[PDB]
RNA sequence: GGUUCUCCCCGAAAGCUAUUUAGGUAGCGCCUCGUGAAUUCAUCUCCGGGGGUAGAGCACUGUUUCGGCAAGGGGGUCAUCCCGACUUACCAACCCGAUGCAAACUGCGAAUACCGGAGAAUGUUAUCACGGGAGACACACGGCGGGUGCUAACGUCCGUCGUGAAGAGGGAAACAACCCAGACCGCCAGCUAAGGUCCCAAAGUCAUGGUUAAGUGGGAAACGAUGUGGGAAGGCCCAGAC
RNA sequence: UCCUCCUAAAGAGUAACGGAGGAGCACGAAGGUUGGCUAAUCCUGGUCGGACAUCAGGAGGUUAGUGCAAUGGCAUAAGCC
RNA sequence: GCUCAACGGAUAAAAGGUACUCCGGGGAUAACAGGCUGAUACCGCCCAAGAGUUCAUAUCGACGGCGGUGUUUGGCACCU
RNA sequence: UGCCUGGCGGCCGUAGCGCGGUGGUCCCACCUGACCCCAUGCCGAACUCAGAAGUGAAACGCCGUAGCGCCGAUGGUAGUGUGGGGUCUCCCCAUGCGAGAGUAGGGAACUGCCAGGCAA
C-alpha cells in the first residue's frame, strides 16, 4: 500500500479537484500513460494496475510511477449518528488533474507498452491515453 | 457632451444590488422607459454597467 | 526549410485566441535581436503534421508572411494537455 | 473473508440472512429489530480437510449433518 | 570590519535625532586626524565645519590626533557656530566611545555656549 | 476534543494612504512589526501605530530588506 | 386555542450578544411615525491605498519518485583480541541533478470586494442623530464560495446574492422556494418577455443547408462494435493493389 | 471561561458534538536606563574526548534565541553580557 | 476574603426513582410505516493470473473497476 | 571641471557577491609603544591614550568581467467581475480585467551636499 509515513496532521479538507495537471510530459520513461478524465486514485487501484501491468513487460524494463495518494478519505463507520467529529482514516487516495502522466517505461518493445498500458486502464477508474516521451 | 437616449429592455427583479443601485442612478424607471442624459466616461461606465440589459441609440 | 504561409494576428488576448483556436488555427509569436516582436497566427492542423519529425527542433525554419519571409528557429512550444493538440509556439528569429 | 486463523474463508460460502429476534422489548424488539444474523457455513466449500472433518465427522449443534 | 561595526552602533541615536529635527553634531575621527561638522535638519546640506585638513588650526596644533588637538577645534567649530548662532545641536556619540579626544572635543563645544 | 477558539481580537488597519486624520489616530493595530513607523508616527507598547501629528497617512516601504513604512505628509 | 366594521400610506425578521438560556426574554441590526441637522448618502469615472485567497510555485515547514557522487555500515578476504585494507547480490537518502503535492507551507501574486478623496449627471433626501410605538430573535429554497457526510440526501452547518417568507400573472403537463415579470381600477385595443407556433390548444405542416433509422428524440455510465456522416494526412495505387 | 492557528472565500467580522494545540502563571528581576556584543549548523586540528563535551580557523548564513502554546515579529535588535 | 470554572455568577446552602403516574404541549423531537438517499445489502457487467487433462473466454475467477434495484441494516427527520 | 579621498543624504537588489588588474606627493588601513586616561567576567585582540619608521598584502576604493546573484519583456496560459448556456463531482460562450512560472534579452548602477589633496 503506498502511504504517506510521517505525516504532520491526521485529516485534511476535500477541498475541488478543478483546474488541470502539471506533469503533462513522459519525464523518465520513453512511453506514458496519460490520463483523459478528472477523478480520484486509491493506492490499492495502483497495486492493481502496477502489478498487472508489470507482468506483460515480464520483469523487463523499469517502471516509472509519477503519482502518489499523500491524502487520506475518511469515513464514518456504518450505524453513526450524523455529526459528533470527523470519521476515522479509510484510505489514501491522489487528486488527478486531466492530462496527468501517471506512468512512464522504458527498456521495451513499443507494442508490448501499446498493451501493457491497455491492460492497466482496466484497473483504472479513469479514461487514459497512450503517450510518448516526445522530442522537446 | 451632447444628448444619449437610453432605455431599458429588462426587469429590476432578479438583479443585483449594484445594479439596482445603478439602474435608478440613470433615472430609468420602468421597462421600455426613455432617458436623455450627457455622453461623458461617467456615464459611460455605468452604460457599460448594465448593457445586458439596455439598449442605447445616438 | 518548412515554408509556413502565416497571416500576422488582428488582435491578441485571451477571447480572441480561443475563437480562431476553434477555427482550426492557434496563435504564434516571434523575437529575436533588437527588432519588434510580431504577433503570428497560423493553421494548427497541417503544421501538426509538420512537427511530427524531429528536425523540427533543430532546423532554421522559414516563415512566409505576406511575401516576407523570415528565416526563424523552434525555441518551445506549448501543447493542450490531453488531446495531441498545440496552444502556442515560440519562434526565436534565426 | 470472516478470517479464520491460516485459510481466511472467504464469504460466500457462509450465507448471512437477517431475521427478528424472540424476546421482549417493546415495538422496536417485535418488528424492527432485524440484523439477527442467521450464519450458513456449508464445508463443501474451503475450510480445508482438516478443518471440515472436524466440523463434519463431529457431534456438536451449531454445525449439522451435512 | 572596523568600518561596519561602528555603523550599527551609530545607526542607533541617528535614527532617532533623524526624526526630531535638530542639527546633529557628528564627528569623525581616525587616527591621525579629526573630523567635525553640523548637519541640517534636513540630512541633506551641512550649515558649518571644522577638522585637521584646514592650515587655520592644522600650523597651530603639535601634533594632530591627540586630546589637546580636539580641545582646540573643539572650540574652533563651536565658533563658526557661533557666528551663525546656531545653538539648537544635539551630540552624536558616532559609534566612537565617548572618553577620548571625543569626550575633549565637546568641553569647547559646551564652553561656547552650545545647548547641549 | 476540539473547538476551543479563543476571539477575533480585531486586527488589521484602521487608515489608508490618503486619508487626513488628527493627533492620536491609531493607523493599523497590528501584532507583530509588519509595518513601523517612518516619521510623526509612534509605535506603541502593543507595536501599534497611532499618528502624533495631524495630517494624511502615506505608506512606503524602504531599505534592502524592504519593511514597510509609515510617514504621515502634514496636512 | 380564539380575538368581531371600512378605506388610504409605509413596510420587517427568523441575525448578533448574554441568559439554569435553547419553542422565552433583553439590548443591538432591520420596520414605522414625528423632528432637527450636512451635495450627507447611493451608482460611474479617475486618483491614492492595504492586503494573499484563486491561481501558481517548491528556497523555508512537511511530503514524493528516480538517478550520478559516495561514504556510514554490513555478507566476505579475516583483526583468527583491539589497529589496518578492499569489496559493496545493497539503503543509495544526505551533498548534485531531474519530478509532483499541501486548510493549518510561501522567495511570488489577480479578478472582485473594502477604505479615503476629487468630479458630473441622476434619485421621493435614499446618510446621520434625537424621541414615540414595534414585531421579530424556529427560517426554506436556488446559484456561487466552502466545512461535514459517501464531492449521498427535499441532510446539516457558515459567507454572499436572489426568490419565497409577506407577490399574484405567463412558462416549466401538474409544481411556494427555478426562468420571465412586480397586480391602484375599468376597456370585446395595440407591442413584446420567458417560453413556444401539426392536433388537443393561440401562433410557420415557414425558409436554407446538413444529421439520425434507433420512435433515437423520449431515464442512465465503464466497456464493446465492419452503424453511419464530416475532416486532415499517409500506406498503396492502371510499371495493375483489395 | 479565556489565549493561538485553520476553517474564513486577499478589510473587519463569521457556525458546526468542524480540524490541531494551550492558560488558571512566572519575575524585585527575566524590569528601566547606559555601554558592549550578536548566531544555528557543517569541514578540520586537539589530553583521557571515540559521533557531541570545551578550545582554534574557514565555510555558512539567521534554520539561533526570544520564561511557557501557537502566530506575527525582532539584529537600528525586542536576542546575549 | 467564595476552582461564585454551569466561569454576565438564580440563595451561604440543594441528590435520586416512578411500568399507577397526573396536567399542559409538540411530528418544533424519537419508536412502526410512508418519503429522499443508497454507505451497507442484494443483482448485473468490464478486466484477468492461476486452479482447471490441453485451454483464462467449459467452468470458477482473486487483485481492482463501472452501473442497476430499492426486498438488509442504516443516514436524514419532510408527513402523522 | 576632472582623477580623488573623507563625512552626510536620495534612488534601490540593475543598487550585492566571485575572478583578474589597479592606487597612496595627499588620505586611509595596517603598523609602534602603553607606569600613567581608559580597557579585558584572561589577553593593548577589541577599547582608550601617546606617536608614527615601514607597507599598499590583508582592508578600503576604482576598472574590466554577468562567472553568478538578480532583473525581466512580448505573446500565450491559469484564474476571475458581469450577463447567458451546458453531457452543470466540472466547463463553455460574449465581455472587461489579467497572473505565477517560463523564453529572448538585459543586467555587475545613477544622483546630490560640505571639507581638503592634485594640474589649470
Amino acid at each position: 500500500m503506498l502511504q504517506p509515513k510521517r505525516t504532520k496532521f491526521r485529516k485534511m479538507h476535500k477541498g475541488r479537484n478543478r483546474g488541470l495537471a502539471q506533469g503533462t510530459d513522459v519525464s523518465f520513461g520513453s512511453f506514458g500513460l496519460k490520463a483523459v478524465g478528472r477523478g480520484r486514485l486509491t493506492a490499492r487501484q495502483i497495486e492493481a494496475a502496477r502489478r498487472a501491468m508489470t507482468r506483460a513487460v515480464k520483469r523487463q524494463g523499469k517502471i516509472w510511477i509519477r503519482v502518489f495518494p499523500d491524502k487520506p478519505i475518511t469515513e464514518k463507520p456504518l450505524a453513526v449518528r450524523m455529526g459528533k467529529g470527523k470519521g476515522n482514516v479509510e484510505y489514501w487516495v491522489a487528486l488527478i488533474q486531466p492530462g496527468k502522466v501517471l506512468y512512464e517505461m522504458d527498456g521495451v518493445p513499443e507494442e508490448l507498452a501499446r498493451e501493457a498500458f491497455k491492460l492497466a486502464a482496466a484497473k483504472l477508474p479513469i479514461k487514459t491515453t497512450f503517450v510518448t516521451k516526445t522530442v522537446m | 457632451a451632447k444628448t444619449i437616449k437610453i432605455t431599458q429592455t429588462r426587469s429590476a427583479i432578479g438583479r443585483l444590488p449594484k445594479h439596482k443601485a445603478t439602474l435608478l442612478g440613470l433615472g430609468l424607471r420602468r421597462i421600455g422607459h426613455t432617458v436623455e442624459r450627457e455622453d461623458t466616461p461617467a456615464i459611460r461606465g455605468m452604460i457599460n454597467a448594465v448593457s445586458f440589459m439596455v439598449k442605447v441609440e445616438e | 526549410m518548412f515554408t509556413i504561409n502565416a497571416e500576422v494576428r488582428k488582435e491578441q488576448g485571451k477571447g480572441a485566441s480561443r475563437r480562431l483556436r476553434a477555427a482550426n488555427k492557434f496563435p504564434a509569436i516571434i523575437y529575436g535581436g533588437k527588432e519588434a516582436p510580431l504577433a503570428i497566427e497560423l493553421d494548427h492542423d497541417k503544421v501538426m503534421n509538420m512537427q511530427a519529425k524531429a528536425e523540427f527542433y533543430s532546423e532554421v525554419l522559414t516563415i512566409v508572411v505576406d511575401g516576407k519571409e523570415i528565416k526563424v528557429k523552434a525555441q518551445d512550444v506549448q501543447r493542450h494537455p490531453y488531446k495531441p493538440k498545440l496552444q502556442h509556439i515560440d519562434f526565436v528569429r534565426a | 473473508i470472516v478470517i479464520s486463523r491460516h485459510v481466511a474463508i472467504p464469504d460466500g460460502e457462509l450465507e448471512i440472512t437477517a431475521i427478528r429476534a424472540q424476546g421482549a422489548g417493546g415495538q422496536h424488539v417485535n418488528k424492527t429489530s432485524t440484523a439477527i444474523h442467521l450464519r450458513f457455513d456449508i464445508r463443501a466449500s474451503s475450510l480445508p480437510e482438516y478443518y471440515k472433518e472436524r466440523l463434519l465427522a463431529a457431534s456438536h449443534h451449531l454445525i449439522s449433518s451435512d | 570590519d572596523k568600518k561596519s561595526a561602528r555603523i550599527r552602533r551609530a545607526t542607533r541615536a541617528r535614527r532617532k535625532l533623524q526624526e526630531l529635527g535638530a542639527t546633529r553634531l557628528v564627528v569623525h575621527r581616525t587616527p591621525r586626524h579629526i573630523y567635525a561638522q553640523v548637519i541640517a535638519p534636513n540630512g541633506s546640506e551641512v550649515l558649518v565645519a571644522a577638522s585637521t585638513v584646514e592650515k587655520a588650526i592644522a600650523e597651530q596644533l603639535k601634533y594632530t590626533g591627540n586630546k589637546d588637538a580636539a580641545a582646540a577645534v573643539g572650540k574652533a567649530v563651536a565658533e563658526r557656530a557661533l557666528e551663525k548662532g546656531i545653538k539648537d545641536v544635539s551630540f552624536d556619540r558616532s559609534g566612537f566611545q565617548y572618553h577620548g579626544r571625543v569626550q575633549a572635543l565637546a568641553d569647547a563645544a559646551r564652553e561656547a555656549g552650545l545647548q547641549f | 476534543r476540539n473547538g476551543r477558539d479563543s476571539e477575533a481580537k480585531r486586527l488589521g488597519v484602521k487608515r489608508f494612504g490618503g486619508e487626513s486624520v488628527l493627533a492620536g489616530s491609531i493607523i493599523v493595530r497590528q501584532r507583530g512589526t509588519k509595518f513601523h513607523a517612518g516619521a510623526n508616527v509612534g509605535c506603541g507598547r502593543d507595536h501599534t501605530l497611532f499618528a502624533k501629528a495631524d495630517g494624511k497617512v502615506k505608506f512606503e516601504v524602504k531599505g534592502p530588506k524592504n519593511r514597510k513604512f509609515i510617514s504621515i505628509e502634514a496636512e
